[PDB]
């Protein structure tokens, strides 16, 4: 109850829809290889190739 | 499901087991300044209930004007 | 709330489609006057 | 440099849809003048009567 | 004309939240990261020695 409106709200909710929660910005401990595939996709403007 | 209520019984149930007992304040201070969790009407009429200043004037003069009336010293003064 | 955010926005911009016109703006008519 | 293209387009996004605006803007100008192009008619004509 | 106007300044206007607030994303964050990491030149050499 440090701060209140909405934010008391999400206490429920950012649980009770895990589609609010799921994104690729996990708390990865994969560091040794997972930024293998970044800094490949590290580019400003990029095609499918 | 959630609602503003849900944001209020989350700290009324919560406040009601704070049970430390004796001749402290807290609680007589508390149902002194008499509300109860279904004070008036229902919680439909929140976009009416937007109200002035005036709200407060009865909740401290409401219980000031007993006085007269507690003490014994007045009743047909208005 | 995302899927009821989502449902809700594509019957808004079908409405202003099915409308055509305004691009929710006001393309085709404009600055006429009259008297 | 994947920032600075992505700052970049902003600039030229805000100078085209302003301008587009002016150009929605002078049309009440040259509009208007049609009443006094009226008017003056409307003048000279009861010199005559 | 003069309700035309009024958006010549409003839009100039309104659009400006989008840059007295969101002023940094994830990308120029890690511009500063792979800068500032360099405070392992503390270790980078003593194998040398």
């Amino acid at each position: 109850f440090a701060n209140r409106y909405g934010y008391w709200a999400a206490n429920q909710q950012l649980r009770m829809f895990p589609e609010i929660y799921v994104d690729p910005t996990l708390r990865l401990t994969k560091t040794e290889f997972f930024f293998q595939l970044e800094s490949a996709l590290n580019q400003g403007k990029l095609t499918d190739d | 499901l959630d609602s503003p209520a849900s944001y209020l019984l989350d700290l009324y149930k919560f406040i009601q087991s704070v049970e430390l007992d004796g001749s402290n304040q807290a609680r007589k201070l508390e149902t002194r300044r008499a509300d109860i969790p279904k004070l008036s009407l229902d919680n439909d009429a929140l976009y009416k209930e937007v109200t002035a200043l005036s709200i407060v004037n009865d909740v401290l003069s409401g219980s000031a004007r007993e006085y007269i009336d507690q003490s014994g010293q007045a009743d047909k003064a208005v | 709330n995302e899927l009821r955010g989502l449902w809700d926005r594509i019957e808004n911009r079908i409405y202003n489609l099915r409308h055509n016109l305004t691009l929710d703006g006001k393309e085709i008519n404009m600055d006429l006057y009259d008297s | 440099v994947s920032e600075s293209y992505r700052r970049r387009r902003q600039e030229w996004e805000l100078q085209y849809k302003q301008a587009e605006w002016e150009v929605n803007s002078v049309e009440q100008q040259i509009n208007l003048q049609n009443m006094q192009i009226k008017a003056a008619n409307k003048r000279l004509e009861q010199v005559e009567a | 004309a003069l309700q035309v106007s009024k958006q010549s300044a409003q839009d100039r206007y309104d659009h400006f939240k989008e840059l007295y607030d969101e002023n940094i994303s994830s990308t120029e964050q890690k511009v500063i990261e792979l800068q500032s990491q360099a405070a392992n030149s503390l270790l980078m050499a003593q194998g040398m020695r």
